[PDB]
């Protein structure tokens, strides 16, 4: 079906937010 | 009996704190075992070979009375020389820890299987 | 240091102590018999084991 | 032949704490073997 | 207090390190793969398949029960 | 500086890390099985 | 009568308790 | 990325970490399909 | 209770010629 | 002559051939090559 | 130079992985051993020596994956890979449970190897080799274990299997054939083991919270440095709380260590001494006046004959599982139960 | 001083107080022996050697005598099961009485040492204190051990000059002590096989003379010299209980699994034995030959030996007894009686019923009938309400062949299941448990407790190996290690661990 | 012989005792 793949995209794109936070921070100079 | 019975109804061998308290106990006596043998295999020299090497140490003395320098660099050789301790502080809270966290978590096995959550 | 006679009969067997041959001296030899003797117990250990099994005999009570 | 004194002689010694130690290994382990020996 | 080796930290922090191990390491990981899912792994070892545990003429367990002949033994337990 | 690139401890961690990613690999294969 | 020494051997252990506490060597910084 | 010619540890440490929760999810799923899942 | 009739002897001699033993060595100690 | 007498002298063989002398000579040859300068 | 000061020279060498005369025994050994329990484990089976499964590939996970010990139609049989029974047939030779014997005897050359390692590191850097003397307990404990047991019994399918519940299996088997927990023996093996425990947990406590004020962090361990030449916690201090709090104290540190090193050390040599009783039958498993007076008073009841009647209820229904080999059929009459269960 | 446990290291540099305690242990091992055998001959029951040999009355000491030939008392017994026999001095009695007085002057001769302990054969005359040339007594004595073994080997055993050594059929029926030629071929490695033991002496005394030879006369290379220590004695200790725990790991395995040493007239049978029914296979072939000439049951099974029917009998597995159940197996089931012959069990419908029987695991063992073809068709059922194969209901009967039941037949269900207890055990028999006040529990043989006390001593050997190789090694920093030891063992300041000329 | 069933016991303390108590003295004498 079609499940798994929508739940791991959500929850591929969740794991990946704040990672993302803390790189963008990290990258652009703000306060870590 | 206890035991015994308590392994019949619950699994307790099958039981992931147990096995952690397993590993607490087992864990404890192999660094036990290590740490008072590096520390007696690093002993300074301070008596002759008659006496026992224990009177080398006097109570209330100053001074470390082996060499945890030596220790270190036997035991980082013996496996690798970054999973050794050089900081006596940070050793001693490891001998602390891990048998004192193995018995909480073995406890929290047998107080959960109260409640008839057993093994797997 | 008191001398006795059984004590001068024996003296000359030591008398030689600490004289070695310098170098590595009959050592290759005796790692050789050394392997030789490892065989030979793999091979008595196998016969025991009935891992190695040879013509004319059984490892049995009987024989 | 002449009876000399031997050199190699020396005290032996167990402290008060050996002791303690000594005795209370020596009655734990009759207390784990008495059973068995009486079966 | 190196003993000569470059420190970890600083090849897995290069670029060359990455370029080689983004394509050796899932190589590895495919090739373990493609050995369980080709059925390799089954005739290498000697497991079972799920449906070769019991055949259509042995219901039990294949205990194996003779000293040396144990190849023949095998082939009749198919 | 400059280091050598292949050492015993490259060889330790090869020897270890390459069957370990392999298995690995296998192993989640098997992860696919059906009866 | 078994019983006599099972009591004999627990009591010999705790007055080694008793005197290894009470009558201890002195702990002294020297 | 901050750096340029090396990747900062972190970014690699967040990266296998995450490969490796990935892998043992993958087990914990394993145990409740296919082989061994008691169906 | 029929018990080994043994038991009593070994298990006092089992106690009883280790304490003599560290009470000889302890006596003796200083001397 | 047995089978396993065969096998087992093949085992001695094979455990020389495999092990014992390849790994002598690799390390008779690096412990020539990388040799500590005193 | 001859060559093998040349080769002894190379073997001891510093570097991140220290080899040694002792690593030519160890390594090798040490990874035959391991891979051939992750092999075993991952894809091989116990069907023709067990009729179980016992690998990844079969379904099994970690918890009951075992490198299996081999059939007991083959005896003590080392089971050689080129051996009589597997003839140079490695498929063969893992289906009868060839891995079993590779990896106990490849791990026994490896336990060795390490020992001798931590000989040769020890006299290398100059320090008394007290190490070694404390591993020779684990060494006591893998060869009574896994030699001399299965030795004694009819053959190494009795051993204990190497995996989790191969390991929970011995266990459980041990208790109800041989009644092991009645082994004075091994309880001296759980005292030195609870002990040794205990002594790690009070003996960094203690150390940890008698420390000197040698810092002003409140992290206190970087208060700390490997060369500094006095003592980093108050033994004075320890003494006089143990002394307050417990009646008794350590004042020597000296002894301290030892103790530590030599209460796990004998908890394992006594517990291998009871397993090569073991390995005989030679069990501590009845107080035969108990016997005599239950059998004679229907009364008479106590914890011991309690666990009596538990190890025969395990014995029935564990054995026609557990020994396949003997083809036990007990049916389900014969099967000792209390009511109702 | 010394610490209680470092006492006898005394006589480490003291030869002359060495050799004193050497001689007063030799003393006490040689009066051990005397002693052991007089109290043992001082309560051996000889009268009956087929029900109740030496290995049911917890004979230790004994057997090894009669393995060697000594196999007659001065009370005219003997222990192949004759009388009359005439030993000469060398009974068992004449060499307890050689062990007791080897004992007395061994002490006397220790006592002389310790007293007279500087004797200038001890003292290096090159400079003057107590030396010993250890590569050279190693010649000696090395020499020494090949003259004796070669002499063992080639005339004891061999009966050029000695008496043999015990020989059995392979059932046990028929021990004796005969001379033994060697055996050359391959067979000579059979365990099995005396001749083995014969030439083993021979080929190993000589080895061992040709060796002795060599290390008279051919020094150690320096090389050896110092990385054995071959000036510390602590070396030799250390080696020689390295020696000493492989032999005793060896005795204890030759004496579990059987072999030609261990004759089970002298030990009793091997466990495994009873796991294989050696015995019982042989009894059923015995009787099947009986059979096919034309003898009926109860003659064929007649004509079996009650040795071989008590050979094949789980009580006398050395694998039932328990650690504390101690002292004699005549002390546990009572002693042997009479055998009651072979029971026959016919259900009701004529099926012939096979008692499976107890294996050595099973402390209790549920009791099972199966026919020809491995069905179960009665037992003993714990729960009986749901009841189907029990005796009761299955009309199991038995009727014996040999034996003291020869050609009775029991229907009652209470002497049925009494008699397929009885099976269970193997062959029937019937006990004394009054002269004993025997407890009901098996004990084990002299077998079991050889090789029990063997295979610990072994374990506990290897520490001391360990021990003592360690100290050899590490005599130096024995005291504690250096106070400086500062750089030598940091990391990656020198290119060779240890070595200070490296970086 | 049904002897005393305490007379090994009571024997053997009688002897080892006292032997005991002279032991302790004259080893720990000189102190
Ligand atoms: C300190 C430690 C340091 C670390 C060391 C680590 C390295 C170890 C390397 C050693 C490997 C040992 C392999 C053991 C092989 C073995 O034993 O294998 C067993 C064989 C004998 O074979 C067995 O023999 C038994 C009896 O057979 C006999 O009886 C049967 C029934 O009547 C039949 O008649 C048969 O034909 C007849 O041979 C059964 O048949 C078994 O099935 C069969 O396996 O002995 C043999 O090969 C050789 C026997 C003599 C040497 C034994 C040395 C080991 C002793 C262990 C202790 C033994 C007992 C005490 C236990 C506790
Ligand atoms: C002439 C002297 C003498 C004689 C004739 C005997 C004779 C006997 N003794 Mg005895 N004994 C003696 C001296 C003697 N003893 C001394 C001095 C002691 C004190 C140590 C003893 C202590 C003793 C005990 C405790 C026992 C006996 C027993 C016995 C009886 C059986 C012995 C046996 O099984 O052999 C066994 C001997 C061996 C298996 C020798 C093993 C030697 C190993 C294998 C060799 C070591 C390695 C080698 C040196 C290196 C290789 C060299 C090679 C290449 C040549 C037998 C009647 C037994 C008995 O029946 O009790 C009454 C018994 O248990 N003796
Ligand atoms: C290895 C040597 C050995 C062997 C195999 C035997 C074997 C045998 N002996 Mg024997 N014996 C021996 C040496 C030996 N003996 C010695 C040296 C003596 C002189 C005291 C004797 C005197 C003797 C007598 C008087 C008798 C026997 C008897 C027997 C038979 C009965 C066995 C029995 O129940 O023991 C039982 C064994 C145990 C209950 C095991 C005890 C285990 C202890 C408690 C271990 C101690 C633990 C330790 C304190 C832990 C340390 C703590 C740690 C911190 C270090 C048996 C065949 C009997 C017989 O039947 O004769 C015809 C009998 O009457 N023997
Ligand atoms: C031939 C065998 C042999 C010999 C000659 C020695 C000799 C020695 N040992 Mg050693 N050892 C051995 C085997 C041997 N050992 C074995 C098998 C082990 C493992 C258990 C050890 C473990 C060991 C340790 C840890 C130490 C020694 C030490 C010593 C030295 C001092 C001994 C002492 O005063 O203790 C005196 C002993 C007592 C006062 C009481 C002992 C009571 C025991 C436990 C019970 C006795 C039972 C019985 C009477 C013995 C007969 C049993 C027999 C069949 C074995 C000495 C040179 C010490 C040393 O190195 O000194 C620097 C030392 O610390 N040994
Ligand atoms: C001063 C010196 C004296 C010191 C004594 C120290 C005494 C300690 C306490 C006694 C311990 C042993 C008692 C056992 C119980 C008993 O009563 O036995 C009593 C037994 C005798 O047993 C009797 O035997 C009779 C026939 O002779 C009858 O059968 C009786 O029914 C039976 O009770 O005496 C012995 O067995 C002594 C021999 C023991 C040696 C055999 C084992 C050898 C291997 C040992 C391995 C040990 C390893 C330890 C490692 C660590
Ligand atoms: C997988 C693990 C594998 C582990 C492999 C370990 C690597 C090899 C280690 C070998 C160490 C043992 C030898 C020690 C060196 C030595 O003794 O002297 C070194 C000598 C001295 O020579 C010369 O002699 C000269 C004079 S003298 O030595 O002083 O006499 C000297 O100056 C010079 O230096 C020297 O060249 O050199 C040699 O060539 C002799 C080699 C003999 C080695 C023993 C052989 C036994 C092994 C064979 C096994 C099979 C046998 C057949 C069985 C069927
Ligand atoms: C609440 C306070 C009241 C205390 C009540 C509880 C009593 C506990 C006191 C311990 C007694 C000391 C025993 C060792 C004798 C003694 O006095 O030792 C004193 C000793 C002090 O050692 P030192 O450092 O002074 O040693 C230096 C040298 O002299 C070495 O000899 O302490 C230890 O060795 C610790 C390790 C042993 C720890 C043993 C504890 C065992 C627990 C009790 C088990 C028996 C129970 C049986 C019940 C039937
Ligand atoms: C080498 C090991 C150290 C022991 C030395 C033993 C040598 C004895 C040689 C005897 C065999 C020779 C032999 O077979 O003799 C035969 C004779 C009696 O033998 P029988 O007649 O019973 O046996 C048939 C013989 O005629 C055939 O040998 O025995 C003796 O008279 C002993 C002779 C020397 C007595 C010992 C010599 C002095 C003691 C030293
Ligand atoms: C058998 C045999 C052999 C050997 C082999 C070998 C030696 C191999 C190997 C091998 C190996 C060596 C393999 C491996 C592996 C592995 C694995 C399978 C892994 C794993 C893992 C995991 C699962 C982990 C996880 C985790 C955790 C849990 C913690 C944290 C995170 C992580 C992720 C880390 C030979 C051929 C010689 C011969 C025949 C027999
Ligand atoms: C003087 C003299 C004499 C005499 C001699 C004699 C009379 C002797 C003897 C002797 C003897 C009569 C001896 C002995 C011995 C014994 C021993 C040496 C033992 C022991 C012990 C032990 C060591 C044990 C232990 C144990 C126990 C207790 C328990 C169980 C376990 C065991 C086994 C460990 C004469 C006149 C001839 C000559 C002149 C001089
Ligand atoms: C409600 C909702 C939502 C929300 C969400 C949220 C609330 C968020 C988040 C988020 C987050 C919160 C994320 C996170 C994450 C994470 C991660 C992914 C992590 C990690 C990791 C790792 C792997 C680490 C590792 C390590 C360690 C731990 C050790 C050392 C260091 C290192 C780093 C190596 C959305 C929007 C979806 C949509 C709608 C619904
Ligand atoms: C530290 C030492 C380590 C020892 C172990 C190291 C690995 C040793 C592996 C040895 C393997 C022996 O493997 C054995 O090889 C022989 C010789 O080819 C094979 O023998 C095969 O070929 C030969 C001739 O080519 C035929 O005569 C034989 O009939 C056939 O089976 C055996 O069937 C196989 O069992
Ligand atoms: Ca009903
Ligand atoms: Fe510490």
């Amino acid at each position: 079906n079609l499940e798994p793949i929508f739940q791991l995209t959500f929850l591929g794109l969740i794991v990946l937010a704040g990672p993302a936070v803390v790189f963008v921070l990290a990258f652009r100079g703000g306060d870590l | 009996n206890f035991m015994i019975v308590f392994q019949a109804e619950h699994n307790i061998l099958m039981h992931p704190f147990h096995m952690l308290g397993v590993a607490g106990v087992f864990g404890g006596s192999l660094f036990s075992a290590m740490h008072g043998s590096l520390v007696t295999s690093s002993l300074v020299r301070e008596t002759t070979e008659v006496e026992s090497q224990n009177y080398g140490y006097k109570f209330g003395q100053e001074e470390e009375t082996y060499n945890i320098v030596a220790a270190h660099g036997y035991f980082g050789r013996l496996i690798f020389q970054y999973a050794s301790f050089n900081n006596s502080r940070s050793l001693h809270f490891f001998l602390g820890a891990w048998p004192v966290i193995g018995i909480w978590f073995t406890a929290m096995g047998v107080s959960t299987m109260a409640f008839n959550l057993n093994g797997f | 240091a008191q001398r006795t006679r059984l004590g001068d009969i024996l003296r000359p067997l030591n008398s030689e102590y600490g004289k070695v041959v310098p170098g590595w001296g009959t050592t290759p030899v005796m790692g050789v018999f050394m392997a030789l003797f490892l065989v030979f117990l793999l091979i008595i250990l196998q016969i025991y084991n009935s891992s190695l099994i040879l013509e004319g005999f059984s490892v049995d009570w009987a024989g | 032949m002449d009876r000399n004194s031997n050199p190699n002689r020396q005290p032996v010694e167990l402290n008060r704490t050996s002791l303690y130690l000594g005795l209370l290994l020596v009655a734990v382990l009759g207390i784990l073997f008495s059973s068995y020996f009486f079966n | 207090g190196t003993t000569g080796e470059r420190p970890f930290s600083d090849i897995v922090t290069s670029i060359r390190y990455w370029v080689i191990h983004s394509i050796t390491i899932p190589m590895l990981f495919i090739a373990g793969w493609l050995f369980v899912s080709t059925g390799l792994a089954y005739d290498a070892f000697g497991t079972p398949r799920p449906d070769e545990y019991f055949t259509q003429t042995r219901q039990e367990l294949p205990i194996l029960q003779e000293r040396y002949d144990i190849n023949q033994e095998i082939q009749e337990f198919n | 500086v400059t280091y050598p690139i292949f050492t015993v401890r490259w060889l330790a961690v090869h020897t270890l890390a390459v069957p370990s990613v392999f298995f690995v690999g296998a192993i989640a294969a098997m992860q696919f099985i059906q009866r | 009568m078994e019983s006599v020494a099972y009591i004999l051997v627990l009591t010999m252990a705790l007055a080694v308790l008793f005197f290894a506490i009470a009558f201890r060597e002195p702990p002294r910084i020297e | 990325m901050f750096a340029e010619g090396r990747i900062p540890l972190w970014v690699v440490g967040v990266v296998a970490g995450i490969g490796a929760i990935g892998v043992l999810g993958l087990f914990f799923y394993g145990a409740y399909a296919g082989l061994g899942s008691s169906m | 209770m029929q018990v080994n009739n043994l038991g009593f002897i070994a298990s006092i001699l089992f106690v009883l010629v280790p304490t003599v033993f560290l009470l000889i060595l302890f006596i003796q100690t200083g001397k | 002559m047995t089978p396993s007498l065969a096998n087992f002298l093949w085992s001695l063989v094979l455990g020389a051939a495999i092990v014992l002398i390849p790994a002598t000579v690799g390390l008779i040859f690096i412990s020539q090559k990388d040799k500590i300068t005193r | 130079r001859g060559w093998f000061d040349v080769l002894d020279d190379w073997l001891k060498r510093d570097r991140f992985v220290f080899i040694g005369w002792s690593g030519l025994l160890l390594f090798p050994c040490a990874f035959m051993a391991l891979g051939g329990w992750l092999t075993g484990t991952t894809f091989v089976t116990s069907w023709y020596t067990h009729g179980l499964a016992s690998s990844y590939l079969e379904g099994a996970n970690f918890l009951t994956v075992a490198v299996s010990s081999p059939a007991d139609a083959f005896g003590h049989s080392l089971l050689f890979l080129w051996g009589p029974e597997a003839q140079g047939n490695l498929t063969r030779w893992f289906q009868i449970g060839g891995l079993w014997p590779f990896v106990a005897l490849h791990g026994a050359f490896g336990l060795i190897g390490f020992m001798l390692r931590q000989f040769e590191i020890s006299r290398l850097v100059g320090i008394r080799p007290y190490n070694a003397i404390a591993f020779s307990g684990p060494i006591a404990v893998f060869v009574s274990v896994f030699l001399m047991y299965p030795l004694g019994q009819s053959s190494w399918f009795f051993a204990p299997s190497f995996g989790v519940a191969g390991i929970f299996r011995f266990i459980l088997f041990l208790q109800g054939f041989h009644n092991w927990t009645l082994n004075p023996f091994h309880m001296m093996g759980v005292a030195g083991i609870l002990g040794g425990a205990l002594l790690c947990a009070i003996h960094g406590a203690t150390v940890e919270n008698t420390l000197f004020e040698d810092g002003e962090d409140s992290n206190t361990f970087r208060a700390f440095e490997p060369t500094q030449a006095e003592e980093t916690y108050s033994m004075v201090t320890a003494n006089r709380f143990w002394s307050q709090i417990f009646g008794i104290a350590f004042s020597n540190k000296r002894w301290l260590h030892f103790f530590m090193l030599f209460v796990p050390v004998t908890g394992l040599w006594m517990s291998s001494v009871g397993i090569v009783g073991l390995a005989l039958n030679l069990r501590a498993y009845d107080f035969v006046s108990q016997e005599l007076r239950a059998a004679e008073d229907p009364e008479f009841e106590t914890f011991y004959t309690k666990n009596i009647l538990l190890n025969e209820g395990m014995r029935a229904w564990m054995a026609p599982q557990d020994q396949p080999h003997e083809n036990f059929i007990f049916p389900e009459e014969v099967l000792p139960r209390g009511n109702a269960l | 001083g010394l610490p209680w446990y470092r006492v006898h290291t005394v006589v480490l540099n003291d030869p002359g107080r060495l050799i004193s305690v050497h001689l007063m242990h030799t003393a006490l091992v040689a009066g051990w022996a005397g002693s052991m055998a007089l109290y043992e001959l001082a309560i051996f029951d000889s009268s009956d050697a087929v029900l109740n040999p030496m290995w049911r009355q917890g004979m230790f000491v004994l057997p090894f005598m009669a393995r060697l030939g000594v196999t007659s008392s001065w009370n005219g017994w003997s222990v192949t099961g004759e009388t009359g026999l005439d030993p000469g001095f060398w009974s068992f009695e004449g060499v307890a009485a050689a062990h007791i007085v080897l004992s007395g002057l061994l002490f006397l001769a220790a006592v002389w040492h310790w007293v007279f302990w500087d004797l200038e054969l001890f003292v290096d005359p090159r400079t003057g204190e107590s030396a010993l040339d250890l590569p050279k007594m190693f010649g000696i004595h090395l020499f020494l051990s090949g003259l004796l073994c070669f002499g063992f080997g080639a005339f004891h055993l061999t009966g050029v000059w000695g008496p043999g050594m015990w020989v059995s059929d392979p059932y046990g029926l028929t021990g004796h002590v005969q001379p033994v030629a060697p055996e050359w071929g391959p067979a000579g490695f059979n365990p099995f096989n005396p001749g083995g033991v014969v030439a083993h002496h021979i080929a190993a005394g000589i080895v061992g003379i040709i060796a002795g030879l060599f290390h008279l006369t051919v020094r150690p290379p320096e090389r050896l010299y110092k990385a054995l220590r071959m000036g510390n004695i602590e070396t030799v200790l250390s080696s020689s209980i390295a020696a000493v725990f492989f032999a005793a790991f060896v005795v204890a395995g030759t004496m579990w699994y059987g072999n030609a040493t261990t004759p089970i007239e002298l030990f009793g049978p091997t466990r495994y034995q009873w796991d294989k029914g050696y015995f019982q296979e042989e009894i059923q072939r015995r009787v099947d030959s009986q059979l096919a000439e034309g003898a009926s049951l109860s003659e064929a099974w007649s004509t079996i030996p009650e040795k071989l029917a008590f050979y094949d009998y789980v009580g006398n597995s050395p694998a039932k007894g328990g650690l504390f159940r101690t002292g004699a197996m005549n002390s546990g089931d009572g002693i042997a009686q009479e055998w009651i012959g072979h029971p026959i069990f016919k259900d009701k419908e004529g099926r012939e019923l096979e008692v499976r029987r107890m294996p050595n695991f099973f402390e209790t063992f549920p009791v099972i009938m199966t026919d020809a073809d491995g069905v179960v068709r009665a037992d003993i059922p714990f729960r009986r309400s749901e009841s189907k194969f029990s005796v009761e209901q299955t009309g199991v009967t038995v009727s014996f062949y040999g034996g003291a039941l020869d050609g009775q037949t029991f229907s009652n269900p209470s002497d049925v299941k009494k008699f397929a207890r009885k099976a269970q055990l193997g062959e029937g028999f019937d006990f004394d448990t009054e002269t004993f006040n025997s407890d009901g529990v098996f004990r084990t043989s002299p077998r079991g407790w050889f090789t029990f006390g063997h295979a610990v001593f072994a374990l506990l050997f290897f520490f001391g190996h360990i021990w003592h190789g360690s100290r050899t090694l590490f005599r130096d920093v024995f005291a504690g290690v250096d106070p400086g030891l500062e750089e030598q063992v940091e990391f990656g300041v020198f290119a060779k661990v240890g070595d200070l000329s490296t970086r």
